[PDB]
RNA sequence: AGUAUGAAAAUGAUUAUUUUAUAAGCAAUCAUGAAUAUAUUAUAUUAUAUUAAUGAUGUACCUUUUGUAUAAUGGGUCAGC
RNA sequence: AUAAUAAUAAUAUGGUAAUAGAACAUUUAAUGAUAAUAUAUAUUAGUUAUUAAUUAAUAUAUGUAUUAAUUAAAUAGAGAA
């Protein structure tokens, strides 16, 4: 006998598991029945999904192989079916956190702005978030060698059950990065698999519960924290201020003080009001009159964009951003 | 009890106590009991009782405590834990036997994962 | 004219769904070594099997070393504990087990008097303002 | 010739010692380690030129010592790829050299004392003005960018802890 | 007034006067059982909250238009108007044609030294802010007047320099919110 | 000597117990054939070229 | 008083971080801002570590005594015994 | 009719001189797997109700613990002469 030879068809065997995703063997991997547990996912996801999902696309291996003197060197992985990767699941996951996400950024806050609004979307569902949430659920990335796992005489199962792309073994050696593609990074590969798993998710319930997928996500990810008050970013308010009470029936708004104390020292307090008519729109303290006047415009406009409506009210659709 | 104000808004805040230790809280806060909880799991979902205060930004309902029936308000069990060991040394002023006084209390992190008016 | 400043999201865990702190644990023993024998005993006795069935969301390695005998958990955050269980018999390992699945991953901290609520929410009442009270001061 | 892209990774100690520096050392000195602080503290920062000069015209004895360790460390430089008026004395100390002889010194009416003879050793490293000097004008540079500003009716934090209970 | 509740300061049982901070005696004040109106004691600046947006910020088929929570304290009467421009106190005003536009940009390119923004101003009845926007200057009277701003900088100390630097800051953070 | 399938929870499992001598011994069985293969497939490639 | 090795401490000089020129006492502990450093799950409104803003509490240790902050005993520091 | 662990109710748990019970570190002797993917020592940060040991990283040594454990013993623990 040779011990290349025993090597070879492990290896052989993998590669065959790999392509298949046999039943059996994804049941059997402790992984990802610990993990189908942990998210409580469905029973009608079957555990040969869930490893699918886990897989990235890896047809055919790199040329930058061929040179570790270049500071890279791609050995975990093993090449892949072509119609049984995460990735057509992958892009149906992306958009169906683009829809929802948004969607409900919108019933939340009907006049957020355009800009507002996409930087509130990418912080719920951004790659870096995304892949935080991944390794948060367990999603474990196949950092070992192949030989190394022969070596150790490891089952099929617990390869199955890790993340599988292009990682590259020594990427970070010496305090050495390669700069390589999307397609090499682990950040990248972590979402890909949290938008699979949601895809595999809507792919198993759609016929049976439509809205599951939505309130898996709802659960996941709008259930994170985002304080949209800390996203805005005004240049000249007060201006914008007064274009808004025009597009809208307000009377011309107008700063005035209402308090005023520590005039002539280091640190003053003013309270200026932006009133529109009799109505306040918005409150502004500050140490100099002009600062107290800005956060005051700065108020109205948070307030005007940030209004949340009841669901018990009938849809507010916005007119639009304001155009100064 | 008129509770339509409470209700209506957006932003609200609880008093509840347990063994009559307050904790004002909100949805999303996370609530540090210094004890073991023995009846609940890590994952179990606490229905909070004795409930104080219930305040929205101008108004509050207050009872003692509050009718179950009005609001809801569900914690979290989500770990069991510690704080850190700790060891101050009891001795008198001339007296060689310096005896170590060990210390490390047990935390319950509470999660308030729903708080509204019913 | 507005601008979005780029921020990211704070995920709680129990508010939408609870995620398990504890990811794995790890039972390590000896074959020889006399430290190990309520470790062996403990893995040896159906207690282990029953463990599993209750807790599925935990994956529970088995392995075998040289040194004395180890109960290394996984959380969720990242941190692993290691307790080292080292001549404790299968019940004291089975508490300490217990107590491992009970922990949320994070560091052992001193706390302050009634440091009880960790907040990311702004206040639903303002903050207080001198102008702004109900009582003026004088 | 390479379409290879890079990122490197350096820790601070990392980027302190492969900034080009050199390294001089004194042989035995005769002297105190407090007498050599008395002129090696004068001899902090400066450039090496200047800090020779100042040996030269200085009136103590480890002075001239002092002068040519900076010349020898100077044609080292030189002789690695450096240049004179780039080079800066970074750090300049001093140390024990070891094996002081101690030797009773009898008093009168029966008393004694012990007289150490102590020598030393003083070690320099020149730095560039070229490179490590530049670099901690960056870091400067960047630590004010930073620097929050001094707001005056800014929000400063309500410590103390809260007692479950609205004082608002 | 849609609500008769009574209304109470957030109360304690010592003196508040002298013991604003102590929380024990606010854990100790019980009040008796039911709704209550507890003004806020904050201003609105920050606050994102339903019980401080204003009602013409509010949708139409809102319910909470008709609840009396974003209480008008202050009257614009008795208050006193801050940094307003000479249009708001005086009505805006459209009244230069086209033909004075076109003189406005044609004396502003010949002579903005003499012809200044100022200057056109007090000549037509309008704003320099107006006479800006209607006309720009030779592009060289620009660069020499950016050429006096940067050797006026220069002409700074590093202190002033840091100061500006903080100022344009603290300017940056007031547009937050 | 446990295994993974004396638990009978499929969460449960026993790495296997593979001495690292052994496993060294491997690699350098596999690694040593891989050469011998190699440096016999560059002679007879010498041997082609010498020939033609 | 063997030979190798020696990031054991006391001790000296130097550099870095941080605090410090209107503040008074065992130099610590607890509260609590700020600054810096590290962090291949800081997702952060993050975590740890270092550091005499500021506040509170705080009469070295042993021996011997009815009783010691005592201005009663004894100790210059560390290492080995 | 025991032992270990965990519940509930009750009572007890300041301590000089003193009495009693239970542990740990260190060194040697008896028995004794294992191994540079290991062991030992040190530093830093974690872990276990923590004079102790353990995890990880880093450093230096060693082709290796008189190692875990149970016994037997002691030139067996030092801010106090
Ligand atoms: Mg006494
Ligand atoms: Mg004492
Ligand atoms: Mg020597
Ligand atoms: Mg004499
Ligand atoms: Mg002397
Ligand atoms: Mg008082
Ligand atoms: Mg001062
Ligand atoms: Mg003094
Ligand atoms: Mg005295
Ligand atoms: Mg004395
Ligand atoms: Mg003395
Ligand atoms: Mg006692
Ligand atoms: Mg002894
Ligand atoms: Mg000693
Ligand atoms: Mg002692």
């Amino acid at each position: 006998e040779s011990e290349l030879a025993k090597y070879k068809e492990y290896y052989q065997g993998l590669k065959s598991t790999v392509n298949e995703i046999p039943e059996s063997v994804a049941s059997k991997s402790p992984s990802l029945r610990t993990l189908h547990k942990r998210l409580q996912l469905p029973n009608e996801l079957t555990y040969s999904t869930l490893s699918r999902c886990l897989t990235c696309p890896s047809a055919k291996l790199p040329d930058k192989i061929n040179n570790p003197t270049k500071g890279a060197a791609f050995v975990n992985t093993v090449p892949t079916n072509k119609y049984l990767d995460n990735h057509g699941l992958n892009i149906m996951g992306k958009n169906l956190l683009s829809y929802h996400v948004t969607k409900s950024i919108i019933q939340k806050y009907p006049r957020l702005p355009t800009v507002v609004l996409n930087a509130a979307v990418n912080a719920y569902i951004s790659e870096a978030v995304l892949a935080h949430i991944a390794k948060y659920w367990g999603i474990e990335v196949e950092t070992t060698s192949v030989l190394s796992r022969y070596l150790k005489m490891e089952p099929f199962e617990f390869t199955l059950g890790r993340l599988k792309f292009f990682n590259n073994s020594l990427n970070s050696k010496d305090g050495i990065e390669l700069i390589t593609g999307k397609n090499f990074s682990e950040t990248s590969a972590l979402a890909m698999s949290v938008r699979s798993i949601i895809a595999a998710i809507w792919a198993v319930t759609e016929q049976k519960d439509s809205q599951a997928v939505y309130r898996f996500i709802d659960d996941h990810i709008m259930s994170r924290k985002l304080d949209i008050t800390k996203m805005f970013q005004f240049e000249q308010p007060t201006r914008e201020l007064a274009m808004l009470c025009r597009r809208e029936g307000l009377e011309k708004p107008v700063s005035k003080l209402v308090a005023e104390s520590g005039r002539l020292s280091k640190s003053p307090v003013f309270i200026v009001h932006v009133f529109s008519g009799e109505e306040t729109l918005g409150e502004g303290y500050g140490s100099s009159l002009k600062e107290a006047k800005a956060r005051a415009a700065t108020d109205a406009l948070m307030k005007w964009y940030c209004y949340e409506p009841l669901a018990q009210q009938e849809p507010v659709i916005d007119p639009g951003t304001v155009v100064v | 009890t008129d509770t339509t104000p409470l209700k209506l808004s957006n932003e609200l805040y609880a008093i509840f106590k347990i063994h009559n230790r307050p904790y004002l809280v909100t949805e999303g806060d996370r609530v540090i009991l210094p004890f073991k909880l023995k009846q609940a799991e890590v994952g179990d979902i606490l229905n909070m009782t004795d409930v104080t205060t219930l305040g929205s930004r101008n108004y509050k309902l207050v009872g003692h405590p509050i009718n179950t029936s009005l609001y809801t308000l569900k914690a979290t069990v989500v770990g069991k834990t510690k704080r850190a060991f700790q060891t101050r040394e009891v001795t008198k002023r001339r007296n060689r036997r310096v005896r170590h006084a060990k210390s490390k209390g047990d935390l319950t992190i509470l999660r308030i994962s729903e708080l509204s008016m019913n | 004219v507005v601008k979005a400043i780029a921020r990211n999201s704070i995920g709680r865990n129990g508010v939408g769904a609870f995620v398990f702190p504890c990811r794995k644990i790890t039972l390590q023993f000896c074959n020889w070594g006399g430290s190990s024998e309520g470790m062996r005993k403990f893995l040896t006795s159906k207690r282990l099997d029953k463990w599993g069935q209750e807790f599925p969301w935990i994956q529970f390695e088995v392995m075998r070393k040289s040194g004395h005998p180890l109960l290394r958990a996984e959380y969720t955050n990242g941190r692993e504990k290691v307790i080292c269980v080292r001549n404790l018999n299968i019940d004291n390992v089975e508490n300490k087990l217990k107590l491992l699945k009970d922990s949320d991953g994070d560091i052992l901290r001193r706390r302050t008097k009634n440091d009880n609520v960790e907040s990311l929410n702004s206040s639903v009442r303002g903050i207080w303002s001198p102008l702004h009270a109900a009582k003026r001061h004088r | 010739n390479s379409s290879e892209r890079y990122k490197l990774k350096l820790t601070k100690r990392e980027i302190e010692v492969l900034e080009p520096s050199v390294y001089a050392q004194s042989y035995r000195i005769k002297s105190s380690m407090k007498k050599a602080t008395l002129l090696l503290r004068l001899l902090g920062g400066l450039d090496v030129m200047k800090a020779i000069s100042q040996c030269h015209f200085s009136n103590k004895k480890i002075a001239r010592e002092v002068a040519e360790l900076l010349q020898k460390g100077v044609k080292d430089g030189q002789k690695l790829g450096l240049k004179p008026e780039d080079l800066y004395i970074s750090q300049i100390w001093t140390g024990s050299d070891g094996f002081w002889r101690k030797r009773v010194e009898f008093k009168a009416r029966t008393r004694i004392g012990i007289i150490s003879h102590p020598y030393i050793h003083v070690r320099c490293i020149l730095r560039t003005k070229s490179v490590t000097k530049r670099r901690l004008a960056y870091e400067a540079h960047l630590k004010e960018q930073k620097r929050a500003p001094w707001v005056q009716l800014g929000d400063k934090p309500i410590r103390g802890v809260t007692g479950g209970v609205y004082k608002w | 007034k849609q609500f008769g509740f009574p209304k109470t300061q957030v109360t304690t049982i010592y003196n508040k006067t002298k013991s604003a901070s102590n929380y024990k005696g606010y854990l100790k004040h019980r009040d008796a059982p039911g709704m209550y109106y507890q003004p806020s004691e904050s201003i609105a600046t920050g606050s994102v909250n339903s019980e401080t947006i204003p009602r013409s910020f509010m949708a139409a088929s809102d319910p909470r238009r008709g609840l009396d929570m974003p209480v008008q304290s202050t009257k614009a009467k008795q208050c006193p108007n801050v940094l307003v421009g000479k249009s708001t106190v005086n009505g805006k005003t459209y009244h230069l044609g086209p033909q004075e536009i076109d003189e406005i940009r044609k004396l502003r390119l010949d002579n903005p030294q003499k012809y200044t923004r100022k200057f056109l101003a007090a000549k037509y009845g309008i704003s320099p802010l107006f006479v800006s926007m209607v006309s720009k200057p030779s592009e060289q009277h620009v660069q020499i007047m950016e050429s006096r701003l940067q050797e006026i900088q220069s002409r700074w100390k590093e202190k002033r320099r840091i100061a500006r630097e903080d100022r344009k800051r603290r300017k940056l953070l007031w547009y937050q919110a | 000597h446990p295994f993974s399938d004396n638990y009978a929870s499929p969460n449960i499992y026993v790495v296997n117990d593979v001495t690292s001598k052994e496993q060294k011994s491997k690699y350098d069985t596999i690694m040593k054939e891989i050469q011998k293969l190699e440096d016999d497939a560059t002679r007879k490639a010498l041997e082609t070229a010498r020939s033609a």
